[PDB]
């Protein structure tokens, strides 16, 4: 679970990025 | 029907199609351009997650689709646990789902995988999606331009 | 602005760094 | 007595230094593993920005010091307005220093050799100012920084 805190919060920036990088 | 039922299939066709494109098997006939789209995004974020998050999916052996349907649930959790939607995070869960689905193949997951997906993503995002243009408008306006 | 949008999206990129490394 | 302060600030500066020293590849005169840590994990955030918000730093213009200074400080007080402080906030403070040195360096009108000089003061002002208390409070570069990234 420490792994899906870890894991949860790269995927939140990956996806926040990509979010970010379309305008 | 319902606006819930339309919604809930769209989205596991969209499931079922992006998994079949990370599983490199042919479908017979009509890829919509959300779909497309969708292939494009979502397949180069999970190539970036399979390289920057390499050392986390390595301690995972993903010898079952309960085990895949737990770390998904999980990671979704934390994820979206701020209450915050946009559509980069709509492509990062088809892009997990995928991580998973190529996992549990090499350690039918696919049938499985899209409905755990879909589900999620009608759960989760469903409304969202409707008020933000839907699939073959809002969608595609974000990732192209 | 742009000033804004982008200290906003420094906190979120920030935050989440730091949730990566408990 | 009389020389914490000064030295937290010549510290977190050399810090500041050696990083926008990094990013412009200039040799330093002088590296220490929390310069390492840093130029790792701050790098990795100055190319992400670089790439994923290159719409917004699009919009505006480093034509000057005295811009990049107002704009570093826009930036950065948006950031830390909810007045929380972590290490990841540390980190873009230096990461967003660095993107905004190599605009500048792209973009200033003035012939300045000494630019990141100038871009390395007022990175380390912000940190101690807003950030100076908390790091000692948290481990300082050593027991904090670096047990948290490595
Ligand atoms: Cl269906
Ligand atoms: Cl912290």
């Amino acid at each position: 679970e420490e792994w899906a805190r870890e894991i949860g919060a790269q995927l939140r920036r990956i996806a926040d990025d990509l979010n970010a990088q379309y305008e | 029907g319902s606006m819930a039922e339309s919604e809930l299939m769209h989205i596991h066709s969209l499931a079922e199609h992006y998994l079949q494109y990370v599983l490199q098997v042919p479908a017979f006939e009509a890829p919509s351009q959300a779909c497309r789209v969708l292939q494009r995004v979502a397949f180069s974020v999970q190539k970036e997650v399979e390289k920057n998050l390499k050392s986390y999916l390595d301690d995972f052996h993903v010898e079952s689709i309960d085990t895949a349907r737990i770390i998904f649930n999980q990671v979704m959790e934390k994820e979206f646990e701020d209450g915050i939607i946009n559509w980069g995070r709509i492509v990062t869960i088809f892009a997990f789902g995928g991580v998973l689905l190529k996992k549990l193949k090499q350690e039918s997951a696919y049938k499985q995988v899209s409905s755990f997906v879909a589900e999620f993503i009608m759960n989760n995002t469903g409304e969202w999606i409707r008020q933000n243009g839907g699939w073959e408008d809002g969608f595609i306006k974000k990732f192209e331009p």
